[PDB]
């Protein structure tokens, strides 16, 4: 009786926190879709319906989205397998060299400049001795001045090797729903308010996560999760400003964006059973692409926000935007694909409003690149094939990525400015809900039975 | 429509109820412990991680005097100085969670003891049967 | 080790635009937060603004917006993926504007933030 | 705003003593860094997250203090250990305390 | 028979607590899942929170955290809802209702409501 | 939290037309078993929930086979063959899958001229 | 496999017992005949329907046998 | 500074006694046998070559009449033209090795008896169980 | 007259190393554990059913 007795027990409900590896696991419609074009389905192991996910209670746990982990060699996989989807694709060492150029044909402004340019060059064939003569049309942004006549050439070409992406893969996303090994458990804060530190009552475990499309935003970020009711404001530490601010708002808000111009390829044949895409002729008018949004959509969103907004920053407080500081090119802008073609599109004509403490549209022009360096890699560089047609695509905008300025000296405006940086707060802005655990059994406890011989 | 019992016996469930009542599940924690061209690698590290704890589990049961019982008895009393709380109130009123946070600190000395104590028990029973 | 080697003092007249180069070397600079920061003699120090190279993404201090340009340069080859070179030009110089610059880096532990500048500059200073 | 104020201003002590710079803050619920310049030399951090040390500090530095109420004590002041100190928050400064051999 | 034999129509105080009785009648008591409805005009239907008649397990809505209590009686065969500290949107009519695991709610009692 | 969104939140039609209710979850709210376990319901104003419809397919013991359930995965469909006087009062998807369980908006069942 | 055995009564016993009756509805087979008559493959295609519930039956009555054994040496 | 017995309670650190002392340590040994781009291959096999020769010798204790016991009895007698040593000087005399290697030759005839005699254990229990 | 191969329009190509042979060698295909592989030693067996021995 008063000689407690100790007695195993395997398989406690119980966790400690922990960081381990994943799952990645898809829809079965992804391979429905034939031939690789889609990526993540090599390694992606198809999913399965219904999954487990049910509610604990009385239970309290801290979360933290700040000191997380798993976007962490999220980031990393992301990266591994947009690398994965290049190895069977095509380099372009043979393609940096002298280039004519000259000015598209156009009633040319000589105050505005044109964005398209003429080049013609010399290039291998089939054969090694004969050459040929081949020209196509690019973007003003990826071509510069070499020294009088003219001659142009790549930007990438003094500094890094160049790939061009396979037309067969798509850049669309697909859902990926992560999963843990056995061992493991995911759990959720199912609370409505969260800012995204400390304690959550209302959690659930889960075998896999939800449905999470990988999207590239610089800023805007495009077709995510929306909160339940509230606009929510989540940082680290709003009173530091370098941090930034992630803004998820209730209802989301549509935008149409465009190129206007029909566009037709060209295949170039490098050399023995090599291809090379490029744009050939343009028919119609030559428009220049664009974006649009509601407009008072836009307001009220706005409207949302500044009232979510005053109560981290005093009552009575005047709040304004303004376009972001400078830097690199796509990040002054936000920065996306659609349709396997990317926009830099400029965002002035959004951040520039102010607040007080008491049919139209918002249009916005783009500028379109095609050889990128996204993530900034070292010597690694991307050409994007040109296609076909008139592009437009509709996406839901989500939230926003914002920095508060660095105000000291009796300032009541606190002026904002849209600026993402890594694509890690993207990625942050959809985790934000889960962590992982790991089960350790046999825990331990008295109880009054002794062991008979 | 679909119950609350079911979602009461599943996986991790009874992780907030007192230690007492959640004593009536442990099989699907233990059964959801074990199973249930460069992506293989880490998939394969993580299975052979998941069953070398399995092992390392079932060893330290193994080296302990129950393998398969899953509850199981011993042979040393419980110290006082661990733990000093009232029998009837350990297992209708704190969860395993809090039950692991305050014993987590007594940890490594129940193992050698454990060890210790059944090691003399087998010593005992050689010398009972040898005897005969 | 880390180096943050500046540019020497220099004296410009007003109204004018002084360059403040900063070249960072002994880790990867493509990962680490620069910020300046000012020294007025009987004004104590007064911060200016940072500079994340990544993507040059910048951020100013309210009260000299206008005034502040920061830019950078990354290495590009694959030998030398450590030294990194960050600027300021700083617009419309003042008499006032006769002080000493910095430009620093944040420790690298875990519980390190950002303004706990671990790392400084030997100091420019300008006088107009 | 987030204001800083350092109260012992001039502090005149001989070497070998113990010394307390005391600082106070508008705003509570945030850390606070203490910076320490040499005459004429490039300055150099203390304590960091307000009871954390820098690499090659000797822990005869020991910073605490809680609400916006923040202490840096010194014991055994080296001679070398004479000078200015800084108390910063995020981006705002002390004006600064002198640390003088009486 | 079979039926959900609830309380009395309660006319209460703010900030008062309260006690809603539910007796089964007709049928076994400790094997049939309670559940609890509340109706408001304003939102309609809303879940409550659900108790174990055998072990006195139960699990309550987000919204009910603390409000409400689930107690029950083997003896008496009746399930019992504290609701404690009460407000205006507490005046509802409270549904007791049963089920059986995997299955549907058949029986449904009075329905009582509480005006605070 | 696995809300329903349930289309219409009342429904005047005539008698002897047919009746069809479009409740759509967020996502899946499939339980382990396969099942996705939707109820139906109808409060009359003043009395208690008669159950319509649970297991969409299946109907309440009693219940007729005037009525009936479809619909997967998100987008879900009560149907009537024909709407009665007795078949009035409020009608109710009702997420019975999880805890915590949601209704729906509930749809009033009455009279149009 | 070995898991399935562990949380059954018998872990290397190879050969095992429990205290659940065999279901008569299940085979209604004549105990002379199953040993000396049959194979193990139809004997699998007969029994083959008559899965999960088993398993889940003696998982429930080992169950119930552990809690009465530490019932039985909690009492002394 | 650091005591002998420790060192004595090392891993294979009794291996130079004789095999009477050196049978109150087994647990050290077991616990060592289990656990404690291109590489991770080699490290994998090897990994996984270790838990199979675990379990090939978890499998051959179970179907041996004992699974966790770690020290067992049976129903087969010491054959003495397999030994012809004195009972006295095995246990005080002889090392583990040059035990091993005087018992070298007799196996797999032992592993087979051990085998036989638990299995006509199994229909006797069996029998004796059906009886009732 | 002037020729060219005729995989150099539209596809690269691979010469074969001159140490490897092409002469087949038996391979014997094995089962792991847990698995078996059955064998239908009959003398008539068309290709489809059941085969006792
Ligand atoms: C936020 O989320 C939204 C919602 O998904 C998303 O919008 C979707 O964007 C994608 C890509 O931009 C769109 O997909 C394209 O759709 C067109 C239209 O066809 C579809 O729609 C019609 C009517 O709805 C259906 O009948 C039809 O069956 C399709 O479903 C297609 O033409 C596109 O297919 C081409 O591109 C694929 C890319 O690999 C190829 O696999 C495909 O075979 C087609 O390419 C071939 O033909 C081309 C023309 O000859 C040729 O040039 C190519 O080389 C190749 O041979 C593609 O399916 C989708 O429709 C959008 N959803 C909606 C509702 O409109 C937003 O994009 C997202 N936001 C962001 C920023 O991503
Ligand atoms: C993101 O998007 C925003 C808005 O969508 C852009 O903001 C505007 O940018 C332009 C230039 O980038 C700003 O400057 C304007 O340039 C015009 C073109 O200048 C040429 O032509 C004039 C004669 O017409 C020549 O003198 C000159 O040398 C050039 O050859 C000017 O015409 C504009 O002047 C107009 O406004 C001023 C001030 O009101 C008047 O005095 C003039 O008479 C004239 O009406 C002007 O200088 C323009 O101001 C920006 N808009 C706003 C509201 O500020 C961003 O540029 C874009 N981001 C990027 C990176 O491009
Ligand atoms: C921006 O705000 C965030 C959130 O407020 C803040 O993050 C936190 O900072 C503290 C710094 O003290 C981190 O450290 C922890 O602090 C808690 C509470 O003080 C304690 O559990 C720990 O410290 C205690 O123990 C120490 C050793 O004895 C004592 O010396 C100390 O005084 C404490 O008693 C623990 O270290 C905390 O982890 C973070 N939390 C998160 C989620 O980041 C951040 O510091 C703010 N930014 C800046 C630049 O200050
Ligand atoms: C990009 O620049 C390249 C530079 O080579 C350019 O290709 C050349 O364009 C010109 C004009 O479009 C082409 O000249 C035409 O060639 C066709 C085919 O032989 C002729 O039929 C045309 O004759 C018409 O125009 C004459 C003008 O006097 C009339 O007299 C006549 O009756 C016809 O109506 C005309 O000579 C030239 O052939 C191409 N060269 C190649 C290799 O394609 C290309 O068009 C530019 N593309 C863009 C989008 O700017
Ligand atoms: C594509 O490749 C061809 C072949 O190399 C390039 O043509 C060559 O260009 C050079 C300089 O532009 C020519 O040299 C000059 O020729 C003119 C005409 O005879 C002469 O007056 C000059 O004094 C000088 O010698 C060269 O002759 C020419 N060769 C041929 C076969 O065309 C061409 O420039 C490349 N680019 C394009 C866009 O075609
Ligand atoms: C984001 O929201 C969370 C809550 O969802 C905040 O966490 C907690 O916030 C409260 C007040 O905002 C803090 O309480 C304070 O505690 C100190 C000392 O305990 C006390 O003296 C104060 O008077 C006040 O009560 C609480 O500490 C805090 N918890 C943690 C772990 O920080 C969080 O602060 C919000 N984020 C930011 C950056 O503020
Ligand atoms: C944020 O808003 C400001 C103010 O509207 C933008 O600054 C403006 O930028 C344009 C583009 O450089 C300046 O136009 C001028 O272009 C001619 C072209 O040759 C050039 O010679 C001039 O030196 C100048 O660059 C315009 O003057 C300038 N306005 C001000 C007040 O500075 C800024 O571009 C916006 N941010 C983004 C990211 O667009
Ligand atoms: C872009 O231009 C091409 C030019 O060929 C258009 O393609 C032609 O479209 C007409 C009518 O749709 C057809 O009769 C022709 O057979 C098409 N030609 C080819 C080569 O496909 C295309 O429709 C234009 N796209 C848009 C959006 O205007
Ligand atoms: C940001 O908003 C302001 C005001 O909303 C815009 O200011 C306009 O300035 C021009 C000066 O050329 C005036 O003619 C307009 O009347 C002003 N607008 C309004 C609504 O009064 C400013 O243009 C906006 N920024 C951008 C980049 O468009
Ligand atoms: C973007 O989000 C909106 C949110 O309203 C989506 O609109 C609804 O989407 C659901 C399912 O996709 C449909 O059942 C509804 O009928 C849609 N509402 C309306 C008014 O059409 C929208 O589909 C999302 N996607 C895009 C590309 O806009
Ligand atoms: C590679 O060469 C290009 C062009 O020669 C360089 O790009 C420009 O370099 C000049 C300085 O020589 C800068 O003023 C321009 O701003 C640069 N333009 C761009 C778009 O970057 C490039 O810097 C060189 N890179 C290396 C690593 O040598
Ligand atoms: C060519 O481009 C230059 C610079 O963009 C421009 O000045 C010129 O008008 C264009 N056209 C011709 C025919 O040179
Ligand atoms: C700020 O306004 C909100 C409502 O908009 C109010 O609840 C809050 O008390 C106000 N704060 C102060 C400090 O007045
Ligand atoms: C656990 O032990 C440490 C030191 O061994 C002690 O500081 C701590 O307070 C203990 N925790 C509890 C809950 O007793
Ligand atoms: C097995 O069960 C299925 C349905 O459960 C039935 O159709 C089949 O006939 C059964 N087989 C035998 C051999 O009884
Ligand atoms: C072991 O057996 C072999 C032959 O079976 C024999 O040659 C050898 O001498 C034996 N060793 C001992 C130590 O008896």
């Amino acid at each position: 009786a008063e000689n407690l007795w100790v007695t195993v027990y395997y398989g406690v409900p119980v966790w400690k926190d922990a960081e381990t590896t994943l799952f990645c696991a898809s829809d079965a419609k992804a391979y429905e879709t034939e031939k690789h074009n889609v990526w993540a389905t090599h390694a992606c192991v198809p999913t399965d319906p219904n999954p487990q996910e049910i509610h604990l209670e009385n239970v309290t746990e801290e979360f933290n989205m700040w000191k997380n982990n798993m976007v962490e060699q999220m980031h990393t996989d992301i990266i591994s397998l947009w690398d994965q989807s290049l190895k069977p694709c095509v380099k372009l060492t043979p393609l940096c060299v002298t280039l004519q150029c000259t000015n598209v044909t156009n009633n040319i402004t000589d105050d505005m400049r044109g964005e398209l340019k003429n080049c013609s060059f010399n290039m291998t064939t089939e054969l090694r001795d004969k050459k040929q003569k081949v020209y196509s049309l690019f973007y003003r942004l990826d071509v510069v001045q070499i020294n009088s006549n003219k001659e142009y050439r790549l930007i990438n070409c003094n500094t890094s090797a160049i790939t061009q992406a396979c037309p067969k893969v798509s850049f669309e996303p697909i859902p990926i729903h992560y999963c843990a090994p056995a061992g493991f458990a995911i759990l959720k804060c199912k609370d409505k308010k969260f800012n995204g530190t400390g304690p959550c009552p209302s959690v659930s475990t889960v075998q896999c996560t939800h449905g999470i499309k990988p999207v590239v935003s610089t800023q805007l970020l495009l077709n995510g999760s929306l909160a339940e009711e509230e606009v929510m404001i989540r940082s680290e530490n709003i009173t530091n400003n370098a941090k930034n601010i992630l803004v998820q708002f209730n209802t989301p808000v549509q935008i149409n964006c465009t190129r206007p111009n029909n566009n037709t390829r060209k295949s170039i044949r490098i050399g023995p059973g090599q291809a090379f895409y490029a744009t050939g002729d343009i028919i119609g008018d030559i428009r220049q692409a664009h974006c649009n949004v509601s407009k008072a959509t836009w307001n009220e969103t706005l409207g949302k926000v500044v009232k979510q907004l005053r109560k981290h920053f005093g009552n009575n407080t005047i709040i304004r935007f303004a376009n972001s500081s400078g830097g690199d090119l796509e990040v002054t802008t936000h920065s996306f694909n659609c349709g396997g073609e990317f926009f830099y599109c400029n965002t002035s004509g959004l951040f520039n409003s102010t607040w007080i403490s008491n049919n139209d549209s918002i249009t916005l022009p783009c500028r379109i690149k095609q050889i990128i360096n996204m993530w900034q890699r070292i010597g690694q560089a991307m050409y994007a094939p040109p296609i076909q047609g008139v592009i437009r695509c509709v996406s839901n905008i989500t939230g926003l990525i914002l920095t508060r300025d660095g105000g000291s000296t009796n300032s009541t405006t606190e002026t904002f400015r849209p600026g993402g940086g890594d694509m890690r707060d993207n990625w942050r802005s959809e985790l934000y809900k889960y962590k992982v655990v790991k089960i350790e059994p046999l825990g331990v406890a008295p109880t009054r039975c002794k062991r008979r011989v | 429509a679909v119950g609350i019992g079911a979602v009461f016996l599943g996986f991790l469930g009874a992780a907030g109820s007192t230690m007492g009542a959640a004593s009536m599940t442990l099989t699907v924690q233990a059964r959801n412990l074990l199973s249930g061209t460069v992506w293989g690698i880490k998939q394969l590290q993580a299975r052979v991680l998941a069953v070398e704890r399995y092992l390392r589990d079932q060893q330290l049961l193994g080296i302990w005097g129950c393998s398969g019982k899953l509850i199981c008895c011993t042979n040393v009393p419980w110290n006082s100085s661990w733990s000093n709380r009232n029998l009837s109130e350990i297992w209708d009123n704190m969860t395993w969670l809090q039950w692991d946070k305050e014993i987590s600190n007594y940890t490594q000395i129940i193992y050698g003891l454990l060890e210790e104590s059944q090691n003399q028990q087998e010593k005992n029973e050689q010398d009972l049967l040898a005897l005969d | 080790q880390v180096q943050l080697v500046q540019s020497g003092a220099v004296i410009k007249t007003p109204g004018s635009s002084v360059k403040i180069s900063c070249r960072a070397s002994g880790y990867n600079f493509r990962d680490y937060s620069i910020h300046w920061v000012r020294l007025i003699p009987d004004k104590g120090f007064e911060w200016i603004g940072w500079i994340k190279p990544l993507w040059g993404a910048v951020s100013y201090a309210r009260q000299l917006q206008g005034r502040v340009s920061m830019t950078r340069q990354l290495s590009q080859d694959p030998d030398d993926p450590d030294w990194g070179v960050a600027y300021m030009e700083f617009s419309g110089l003042t008499p006032a504007d006769t002080a000493e610059y910095f430009c620093v880096r944040r420790g690298s532990c875990d519980y390190c933030g950002d303004f706990p500048w671990q790392y400084w500059g030997q100091g420019t200073v300008v006088v107009v | 705003e987030i204001v800083l104020t350092q109260s012992p201003g001039i502090l005149s002590l001989s070497p070998g003593e113990t010394a307390t710079l005391f600082c106070k803050a508008s705003q509570g619920g945030n850390a606070m860094t203490w910076y320490q310049k040499r005459r004429g030399q490039v300055p150099r951090l203390l304590i960091y997250d307000t009871s954390r040390r820098a690499s090659g500090v000797p822990d005869r530095f020991v910073g605490s203090g809680s609400g916006t109420d923040f202490f840096l004590t010194i014991n055994k002041l080296d001679r070398e250990d004479f000078a200015v100190y800084y108390c910063q928050q995020f981006e705002f400064f002390g004006l600064g305390s002198e640390l003088e051999v009486h | 028979q079979v039926q959900l034999q609830q309380s009395g129509t309660e006319l209460v105080w703010p900030g008062t607590s309260v006690t809603l009785s539910c007796k089964a009648s007709g049928y076994t008591f400790t094997d049939y899942e309670i559940h609890w409805v509340k109706q408001t005009p304003v939102h309609g239907l809303e879940w409550i929170g659900a108790i174990v008649p055998k072990t006195g397990y139960t699990a309550y809505n987000q919204k009910f955290r603390g409000k409400a209590i689930l107690t029950a009686d083997k003896s008496s065969s009746t399930a019992y809802m504290d609701l404690r500290r009460l407000t205006s949107e507490d005046s509802a009519v409270y549904y007791c209702t049963r089920l059986r695991n995997y299955w549907y709610f058949d029986v449904w009692g009075t329905g009582t409501t509480v005006t605070v | 939290d696995f809300l329903m969104a349930q289309t219409p939140l009342s429904l005047p039609v005539s008698l002897g037309d047919q009746a069809s209710i479009s409740c759509r979850s967020s996502q899946s709210i499939v339980y382990s078993d396969g099942n996705t376990y939707l109820e139906w319901y109808l409060q009359r104003p003043g009395q208690s929930p008669k159950l319509l419809i649970y297991k969409v397919s299946n109907r309440f013991s009693g219940v007729p086979d005037r009525f009936s359930g479809s619909g997967s995965g998100t987008d879900f469909t009560l149907r009537i063959s024909r709407v009665e006087a007795e078949d009035l009062g409020i009608y109710y998807c009702f997420q019975g899958s999880h805890v915590p369980y949601t209704f729906g908006g509930g749809t009033k069942l009455e009279i149009k001229r």
